[PDB]
């Protein structure tokens, strides 16, 4: 949980340094944090592949055009952070996209929710790449005690 | 190859309880594991496995197999 | 730096410290009270010497002093013999050929001991942070240099006895001539049918082999027609052998026998009484369980090679794993005070002419000028101040390249032993003593 | 865009510890190049290490040697840090043998032709006047650490004894980048490899099989597709 | 002294461009430094070309908005990034775009010049209402791995000029996992599987052949130093 609450977090976390840029995908923005130039705490425009669901709150606003679109299943670019992004696709495809600090009480509301609206293989699955993610970016996080 | 390769849903709603479920598919393992341990007699009324088995294999296993492929049926008395 | 910590875990520490097995080096806390030397001393263990002589015969079976007066003495060191709870109580042996002694000086070690200082255990270099998950809820990682050098190893002596009791039907005989085995089980066995000195056993092995004088025996139908076929005569006497109990692994190192014929005396009945020792050298291995001084205590989850451990910037690589989320909740920040301390008594410093306040007392203290490695003692309430702590800090000896690994905050640069990038902010390194 | 290829030089800090540059390396590659190389240095060189040894009057290492006064088990410590280089693949035997009183020291032990001990100024034991050391050693080759329950194969000879034993030459090594002189928005790191070793072999050598290993493996990688 | 099981990389294709290769039985501690070796120089060793700058008519780099498009500017650099270009002149070459009309004008409308090939040109890349207006002019230019967007004072050169950044790999990803096998007994065996997403111009094993032959090359240099074996097969 350490190391969830590490992926998904604000700003001030570090020097956000390469803030206020858009990537064309996940995959360069990785490209662009394993590069330094980007650091995982901080502010971007992160584009999402067609079969992304999108945030909860992002269903009424949309794209402007002047032709009818359905931006909740099909591409929209996003201002949130790398580690929201590495967060939502641990979660499956279907799972709306989640664009708040998880901490400890939000990752219990959508585990929960996860078990209430999903198969049990999903929900096993889902939780052993949380584990394994949150194992992950807890030894990156950092935390020490002097 | 694994415990929960059979999903449990299917399952589930194919016999619609849970404990209804063990027992069912505990009667026919037994059925399949006194099949297996004929050794000669041949009895016309054992069943042996309706699935594909490998050399070696757990009656349950099949069991579980045989129960979410839905082809086996039961009946209460 | 008992200060520091919670009561609770100060209590859970005190009755941790009472379990440190002996190890097969012992090596004395290069941070601690300064009175480990009185409670080994005052302690029963160490061998000191009751006259004020000279050494003139140093071995490892015993030690011979005399005094000035014109009295020899001779001291008998105990070597490998099992003690209480099962385990080596070996002694080492410190002074010279020719060095003078006074009375009640230390001439041998005992079991957890180092030049008459109790040592409890090993002191490692530890780094904290998570690791993976393999340091979860307060598991240990620990490198296999631990495992490879014998640091963390200990004897375990086994003591298992029987008896050639006298019954009704007749005696039960201790001989090689077991029956119904095989030709290859009774192969170490002595004349007499006692397991030889240094032979490797396993589960299963004999030890030392005992037949029953007989028992009324109706063969049974299958028997009998199995015997009959192979010719095989089932004899009254019965195999009542000793085994090694299931589970178990070590090579003898003694054995004694007390016979009744003989001038020995034993209890009613019991013609001989035979005891094994059986001794192996357990290494540190997952599972075992370990623990610090301040209550923090795990069992070692993972052992990973020496390379995949998160080195330091000179390539020295971190001997333990400890996870951070302990020491907040458990409330017991002593342990990273002693960790920093370790660090500091392991680079020596150099304060001399700085003018500063922790410097002043230091200087009148005399711990100005201290060299690497030597030990430090901080008691246990008139401890090393913070202040101290960081000022020394700042003034580590430069172990190489004239560069200090330590930053002033107490943290290093940690490189990870596998991915090989650097961890993204420093990490609290240095020594603590672990258990 | 600008095409460089890697190139490594080698410099000599002392007779034992080395440091090797690789300046044109690509952004981001520094650490990851000095990690793997690191990890292979330390996991696997060809070395030599006693496997075994037999002391007469001595059938296990619980026991003690009369006339020195350190216990046998100090004696397979002792050992157990000695360091040698086998030429020969298969085992051969060393003899050790030392009376009355003095030190023991590896320059003692008699070396087989094609075995040598490289660190002559170990103590290995102290012997009295009275005392009497007479040791076999066995010395094998191979990789990494390998324990002493799998070094047992012998069980008629209670006499032999196995000592668990550490093959790698090399101590410890530490890699650093930079960032190189070239004008570029790539910035080129160089990697520089600091690489000590004990007294069994150069660090040149062993940083060669090293190499070697790697592109071993690499280079499977490579033909196996394609 | 010889590895007991000698490895052999297999693949596994589940997309023409996503890709799994997995590692067969390997020594232990061997497998996170070829798992991350690989990983890093797949992402950064190959080479490759894509755009470095944009230049739209009638537009400021201040004035982000564009006439005559309904879509801005700063999804049309995410499209034109998102574009893949096979180049080879080793020096900047400029790539040309004109339209006008109502429609929608897409990679394959481009016109290419000679020796630079567009591998998809069914990507869309803007939308037009009204009279089209478009004219757009990209450079384009060799690379190697990935370079973040800077100032070349190509806007001071000229103001519809802006920069970009830029994908020289021609992979997307590689997500390496090491798990532990057992072989003769032995648990001691780490089995590597690395996962290669890679753009449509380039099929994912060939990106992997040539990284393996960059590596052997690499570490091959340290050969110079003495001539040595090692037990192998």
């Amino acid at each position: 949980v350490l190391g969830l609450f590490f992926l998904t977090t604000d700003s001030e976390g570090r020097s956000p340094k390469g803030e206020g840029r858009a990537f064309g995908s996940s995959a360069e923005a990785i490209m662009a944090f394993d590069a330094g130039d980007l650091t995982l705490q901080a502010k971007i425009d992160i584009r999402f592949p067609v079969g992304t669901i999108p945030p909860r709150g992002f269903e009424p606003p949309a794209r402007e055009e002047g032709e009818p679109e359905w931006q909740q299943g099909d591409t929209f670019t996003l201002k949130t952070t790398l580690g929201r992004a590495l967060f939502n696709e641990l979660l499956p495809e279907d799972y709306p996209f989640v664009d708040y600090e998880v901490g400890k009480k939000q990752l219990s509301e959508i585990v929960n929710d996860l078990a209430e609206r999903y198969p049990k293989v999903i929900v096993a699955a889902t939780l052993d790449n949380l584990k394994a993610a949150g194992f992950f970016w807890a030894t990156r996080s950092g935390v020490t005690v002097a | 190859e694994g415990i929960i390769n059979p999903p449990i849903d299917e399952l589930l709603e194919a016999t619609d309880s849970k404990y209804s479920l063990v027992i069912y598919a505990a009667k026919r393992a037994r059925q399949i594991n006194a099949y297996y341990s004929q050794l000669g007699e041949g009895l016309l009324e054992y069943v042996g496995p309706l699935v594909d088995t490998h050399v070696h294999e757990k009656p349950l296993s099949i069991a579980l197999r045989e129960i979410n492929a839905g082809l086996l049926t039961s009946e209460a008395i | 730096f008992l200060e520091h910590d919670d009561a609770n875990r100060a209590l859970m520490g005190a009755n941790m410290m009472r379990q440190a097995v002996p190890l097969i080096k012992s090596e004395s806390p290069l941070v601690g009270t300064g009175m480990e030397y009185r409670s080994a001393a005052d302690a029963g263990d160490v061998v000191k010497a009751e006259k004020a002589g000279v050494v003139q015969e140093v071995s490892a079976d015993y030690i011979t002093t005399t005094n000035d007066d014109g009295t020899y003495i001779t001291y008998r060191l105990a070597k490998f013999s099992r003690s209480n709870q099962g385990t080596s109580v070996n002694q080492k042996v410190i002074v010279a050929e020719g060095d003078r002694i006074i009375e009640g000086q230390v001439l041998a070690d005992g079991p957890a001991t180092e030049n008459g200082e109790m040592a409890l255990g090993k002191n490692l270099l530890v780094a904290f942070m998570p690791w993976e998950g393999h340091n979860y809820e307060d598991a240990i990682i620990l490198s296999q240099r631990l495992v490879q050098d014998d640091v963390l190893s200990s004897i375990h002596i086994e003591e298992h006895e029987v008896d050639a009791r006298d019954t009704k039907l007749g005696p039960e005989e201790i001989t090689r001539d077991i029956p119904n085995v095989s030709e290859e089980v009774l192969a170490d066995l002595d004349e007499r049918g006692i397991i030889r000195i240094g032979a490797e056993v396993v589960a299963g092995d004999i030890l030392v082999g005992k037949v029953t004088p007989k028992g009324e025996t109706e063969l049974t139908p299958e028997e009998r027609l199995l015997r009959a076929i192979f010719g095989e005569k089932a004899r009254e006497v019965r195999d009542t052998s000793l085994k090694v109990p299931h589970g178990e692994i070590g090579k003898v190192i003694g054995v004694r026998v007390f016979d009744r014929e003989e001038g020995d005396e034993l209890p009613p009945g019991v013609n001989q009484l035979v005891r094994v020792y059986v001794a192996q050298k357990r290494k540190i291995t997952d599972g075992d369980k370990l623990a610090g001084r301040h209550g923090n205590k795990g069992v070692i989850s993972k052992i990973n090679p020496i390379e995949d451990m998160p080195f330091l910037e000179d390539g020295t690589p971190v001997d333990i794993i400890l996870n951070p989320l302990a020491v907040p909740s458990r409330m017991n920040p002593g342990q990273v005070l002693e960790i920093h301390l370790g660090w500091l008594a392991s680079r020596g410093w150099d304060v001399s002419g700085l003018a500063e306040e922790w410097a002043q007392r230091l200087q009148v203290i005399g711990a100005d000028k201290v060299e690497p490695g030597t030990n430090v003692a901080t008691p246990v309430f008139d401890g090393a101040r913070e202040d101290e702590l960081a000022g020394l800090l700042q003034h580590t000896i430069p172990n190489r390249d004239g560069e200090r690994m330590v930053l002033p905050s107490g943290k290093a640069r940690l490189f990870d032993g596998r991915s090989g990038e650097p961890f993204p902010e420093p990490i609290s390194v240095g020594y603590m003593y672990i258990l | 865009l600008i095409a460089q290829r890697p190139s490594l030089t080698e410099e000599v800090v002392d007779e034992f510890r080395s440091r090797f540059v690789i300046e044109p390396l690509e952004p981001g590659f520094g650490y990851t190049l000095g990690n793997s190389l690191r990890r292979t240095l330390l996991s696997s060189i060809p070395g030599a290490a006693v496997t075994s040894i037999r002391i007469d009057g001595v059938l296990h290492e619980f026991t003690t040697v009369p006339g020195v006064k350190e216990d046998v088990t100090d004696l397979i410590l002792n050992i157990k840090q000695l360091v040698v280089s086998s030429e020969h693949d298969e085992p051969v035997v060393m003899y050790l043998r030392k009376q009355g009183p003095g030190l023991v020291t590896a320059a003692d032990i008699a070396p087989p032709a094609g075995v040598e001990v490289h660190n002559p100024d170990l103590v290995l034991a102290t012997l009295n006047g009275k005392g009497k050391l007479e040791m076999e050693l066995t010395v094998e080759r191979g990789r990494g650490y390998v324990s002493a329950v799998q070094n047992k194969q012998v069980g008629q000879e209670i006499g032999r004894i196995p000592v668990d034993s550490i093959y790698s030459p090399v101590l410890k090594v530490t890699y650093k980048v930079e960032a190189t002189r070239v004008e570029q928005r790539t910035d080129f790191d160089k990697l520089i490899v600091d690489v000590e070793t004990k007294q069994a072999m150069r660090p040149r050598d062993a940083m060669a099989s090293a190499g070697k290993t790697l592109v071993e493996l690499f280079g499977l990688a490579r033909e196996l597709n394609i």
